[PDB]
RNA sequence: GGUGAAAUUCUUGGAUUUAUUGAAGACUAACUACUGCGAAAGCAUUUGCCAAGGACGUUUUCAUUAAUCAAGAACGAAAGUUAGGGGAUCGAAGAUGAUCAGAUACCGUCGUAGUCUUAACCAUAAACUAUGCCGACUAGGGAUCGGGUGGUGUUUUUUUAAUGACCCACUCGGCACCUUACGAGAAAUCAAAGUCUUUGGGUUCUGGGGGGAGUAUGGUCGCAAGGCUGAAACUUAAAGGAAUUG
RNA sequence: AAAAAUGAUUAA
């Protein structure tokens, strides 16, 4: 007999402050013996989560986030940024026909060394009292755009460091930023950025997380 | 018989020729 | 209040999997399969085998603590048909039948941007 | 005799396409002439629709959808009735319904 | 004389007593007569420069690589070889490397290598055409041509010598555990044939 | 034996390759709104009551 | 006049050794004795010494090379993977 | 895992299924259309560099410099050949499990060559619109791409500005569609396949009943595979196209 | 998406 569900902890989960309540959920490995046991293996965790429940609208259903445990104390685990991306069935919703599609990228890093790459995705719009059927673009309007965005993109990155990177990230302000720099070359349906993932990190940086939560 | 495998059978067959002529030149 | 788990519920073809993890993914509670209680060897896609899984599922689940689950529903994905076995919905079905809660159902199917020539040959499989 | 005026596809200007693989056989197609069909369906069926309501913490929940572009070849459309072969005067008519 | 890479005079300063050194380095591709090469810790990475394999970025082309730091090169040194940095363990002060064989390495960060690819590359792309090129080219190395077939000899001679047609008789490949004077053919072979048929 | 009672409220058709199956909508007696479809082998009106061993299955051969 | 129809500088060695052999030579030769630009001055003066030698007649440059060819492909390919390696260092 | 169903296969040496990564190679979904570009073959991630092109606008310039073209040339899918690199996937050969009367087929699991690339070859496809190219005229519409013109037009900026984006009316060029043929056609059908016994705008190429046969031979090109050019003897009353009824 | 081969000559 084994029964390996009788030697585990339930752990818990917080969320950094950088968002509404912090109640995630719940974790448990193995329970802490000899021979380099469950006190690091614990620790490279990646916990996915709606931003409808980490901020409790549920307008944000979609854009999941991932959460990193970084560091533990006591029965907590303290989480961190690690990514996001939206959800499929939104990111298949927003693709449809008769329309252009412009996905723009770029990679640049925070005022640490957070480097990371910002998706964007963008729909033409089909503007009131239109006849016409489709409205695509003419590939230099989409040219434009894509450098418009990756202007906005890595000026909203590079300053505004990680934690009011996600400030501004959660109530959608840049895409409507790219909406009023974007609105005079061509209309727009759905600006978004439908993803963020960290490339690298720097040193551990206790201070950091211990100051982001509390 | 299909055209493409008359086709495949006649350049066969020609291989063959232009040995046996190989024979004697 | 209600401990949280991830049900993810990969219905393929040939087989269902309805294999419950953490909030996390590393540890896994009661993954079960339909293939290990019909001994039809063709039935391990059927409805009726998924929904016993997810029997299974939720009785280990008890005991173990989880009360609700985010769905993850998978395809085969890739090259294969990307489209969902039969037994994905009545796993689910039974999942919610034994009183596990339910929240966040979303679809997991591996979509590639063109890679991997499909299996098949170029005629394709000839039947 | 010609059977189409557009022979089996829609290729008119240019030559070449690209080959897509159907979803069933996986015979190679090209993209003008395989059979595409819209895939839009909600990811728990009617028979659950009720329950998932009654089991979810989530009140009024999204109900979220799946998209798929399926691509069949002419031979599998057929067999799986996709097209349903037509009349002579019947097949000219473009219409979805 | 006898070595397809050309080889690379350079002169340093004594630092201790006022006088000049000489060291006959291999050449690597594209090193030319009246350049700087430094070599040390704090070298600059350019080809022809001496480094520690520990101050080179990971995929860093080196050649004349010390398997121990202080041995004075000992890994690709013929003719269009080199060595690849695949990577470092600062924790155990080691880094792994790629051999012209292909074989995986870890050798010490303190080990030097020099930046770049031993000069002289293609020289085996060119059949030698003629018995007389082949003795030239080992007139110069050593006394290893031309060979006899041990098929071709006498039992007195040569394992596979003797019988009435010329054939080996027994099997070729040979165990590691044998004695010398048994050890002709294919030595602990693992496999033997064309490969891939 | 958890053997459960249903109450034909709707028959739907007939299925079978020889057509000697019947496919009808029941609810349940203890429950009325937990209706299921199930296949039925004999001849069924409307408003009959089923024995089921099993509660939970969907009937199959729809449309 | 064209004194040969294929066999150009291997003309020299008549009948033998087999037609790919001699087009197999017959490539690294012509590279072998080609004459090439020199990075230094500027002119077509750059001779092969011996196998990967290669001296400029003027300005009296020397420089490691390839057997047959004053610079191979990998060694370009090194070239640049060095420069990238070192400018990202820097950078 | 896989199939009508199974078995070849992996599995307590933890297989399948999770999660954290890493490596390699190939490809570029959705957007993607009776849309665009290109002589054709073909061309779909972003950005930079290089040269090229059509159309449009033009009250710029030369002034017949043009059309089509034996000979002669460049390019030319896939497969295939030589050598180096690469070699994830899929997979002529092959292996192997099924099915079968037999299955050295279809189906399943593996898998060498290939698939990718560089430097060279090859020069063929239902390389098709099975419709040579240039020019003129003849019919009734709605769309769409690119350019240009105009407005008792609108629109996010100034709540009344170039612009960009839509609307309306035109126009030139293009991919094409819908109706009907007045006309043509054996018909299917065709806005050209019309302006044809009321037969002549210019010009290139090809065919002359079915087979033998794109064979034989000669020449020429290719490393080869083979390509280009290309008969005759003999044989035979049909072969063939479109449509009708069953 | 189980298996399913064959049918002498003339005779409108
Ligand atoms: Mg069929
Ligand atoms: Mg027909
Ligand atoms: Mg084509
Ligand atoms: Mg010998
Ligand atoms: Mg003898
Ligand atoms: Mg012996
Ligand atoms: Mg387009
Ligand atoms: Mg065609
Ligand atoms: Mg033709
Ligand atoms: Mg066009
Ligand atoms: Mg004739």
């Amino acid at each position: 007999v084994v029964d390996p569900f009788t030697r585990k902890e339930w752990f818990d989960i917080k969320a950094p402050s950088t968002f509404e309540n912090r109640n995630v959920g719940k974790t448990l490995v193995n329970k802490s013996t000899g021979l380099k046991s469950a006190s690091d293996a614990l620790k490279g965790r990646v916990v996915e989560v709606c931003l409808a429940d980490l901020q409790g609208s549920e307008d944000h259903s979609f854009r999941k986030i991932k959460l990193r445990v970084d560091e533990v104390q006591g029965k907590n685990l303290l989480t961190n940024f690690h990514g996001m991306d939206f959800t499929t069935d939104k990111l298949r919703s927003m693709v449809r026909k008769w329309q252009t599609l412009i996905e723009a990228n770029v990679t640049v890093k925070t005022s640490d060394d957070y480097v990371l790459r910002i998706f964007a995705i963008a729909f033409t719009r089909k503007q009131a009292n239109q006849v016409k059927r489709h409205s695509y673009a003419q590939s230099s309007h989409i040219r434009a755009i894509r450098k418009v965005i990756s202007e906005i993109l890595t000026k909203e990155v590079q300053g505004s460091t990680l934690a009011q990177l996600t400030s501004k990230l959660i109530p959608e302000v840049i895409n409507k930023e790219i909406e009023n720099a974007t609105k005079d070359i061509f209309p727009l349906q759905n600006i978004h950025v439908r993803k963020v993932k960290l490339l690298k990190q720097p040193k551990f940086d206790v201070g950091a997380l211990m100051a982001l939560h509390g | 018989m299909r055209a493409k495998w008359r086709k495949k059978r006649t350049r066969r067959l020609k291989r063959k020729r232009r040995k046996v002529r190989a024979r004697s030149k | 209040s209600q401990v949280f788990g991830v049900a993810r519920i990969y219905a393929s073809f040939n087989d269902t999997f309805v294999h419950v993890t953490d909030l996390s993914g590393k540890e896994t509670i009661a993954r079960v399969t339909g293939g290990m209680k019909v001994k039809a060897d063709r039935d391990e896609s059927s409805p009726y085998a998924a929904m016993l899984a997810a029997q299974d599922v939720a009785a280990k689940c008890k005991e173990v603590g989880i009360t609700a689950v985010h769905v993850k529903i998978r395809a085969t994905g890739g090259t294969r048909t990307k489209t969902p076995g039969p037994g994905g919905q009545a796993a689910l079905r039974a999942l919610a039948r034994s009183g596990l809660r339910i929240g966040r159902i979303e679809d997991v199917t591996p979509v590639p941007s063109d890679s991997t020539r499909k299996k098949g040959g170029r005629r394709g499989r000839r039947l | 005799p010609k059977k189409r005026a557009s022979n089996g596809r829609n290729k008119k200007g240019r030559g070449h396409v690209k080959p897509v693989r159907c979803v069933n056989c996986s015979k190679s197609i090209p993209k003008d002439k395989a059979i595409k069909r819209m895939a839009i369906r909600n990811i728990v069926e009617a028979a659950a629709v009720r329950d998932l309501s009654e089991a979810s913490v989530y009140p009024e929940y999204a109900l979220p959808k799946t998209y798929n572009k399926l691509h069949y070849c002419v031979s599998c459309a057929i067999h799986a009735r996709i097209v349903r072969v037509r009349s002579r005067e019947d097949r000219k008519n473009r219409a979805p319904p | 004389s006898g070595r397809g890479a050309p080889l690379a005079k350079v002169v340093f300063r004594d630092p201790y007593k006022y006088r000049l050194r000489e060291e006959i380095f291999i050449a690597n591709e594209g090193v030319h007569t009246g350049q700087f090469i430094y070599a040390g810790k704090k070298a600059s990475l350019n080809v022809g420069n001496v480094l520690p394999l520990g101050s080179v970025p990971e995929g860093t082309i080196v050649s004349n690589v010390e398997e121990k730091p202080g041995d004075r090169g000992a890994l690709a040194r013929a003719s269009g070889n080199y060595v690849i940095i695949i990577g470092h363990n600062p924790d155990e002060n080691k880094t792994r490397v790629r051999l012209p064989s292909g074989a995986k390495k870890v050798i010490s960060s303190d080990a030097r290598g020099v930046i770049g690819v031993i000069a002289g590359g293609g020289r085996v792309d060119k059949p030698l055409l003629k018995a007389g090129r082949a003795f030239h080219k080992y007139r110069l190395k050593r006394n290893s041509w031309p060979k006899t077939r041990g098929v071709a000899m006498n039992p007195v001679d040569h394992p596979h010598g003797g019988g009435n047609h010329q054939h080996i008789g027994k099997a070729s490949t040979i165990s590691r555990g044998a004695v010398s004077g048994q050890k002709a053919g294919l030595i602990a072979a693992r496999r033997t044939g064309l490969l891939r048929g | 034996t958890p053997v459960t009672l249903a109450k034909v409220i709707k028959v739907l058709g007939r299925t079978g390759s020889r057509g000697g199956v019947t496919q009808v909508r029941v609810e349940f007696l203890e429950d009325t709104s937990r209706t299921i479809v199930r296949n039925v082998k004999g001849p069924v009106r409307e408003n009959d009551i089923l024995v089921l061993m099993e509660s939970e299955r969907e009937a199959r051969r729809l449309r | 006049a064209k004194r040969t129809k294929k066999v150009g500088i291997t003309g020299k060695y008549g009948v033998r050794y087999g037609s790919s052999l001699r087009r197999q030579v017959k490539k690294l030769e012509i590279q072998q004795h080609a004459r090439y630009d020199c990075s230094f001055c500027g002119k077509k003066t750059v001779k092969r010494g011996a196998a990967g030698i290669w001296t400029c007649s003027c300005c009296k440059k020397t420089v490691a090379g390839g057997a047959y060819t004053v610079s191979t492909a990998a060694a370009a390919t090194v070239r640049s993977t060095i420069r990238r390696l070192r400018e990202m260092v820097e950078a």
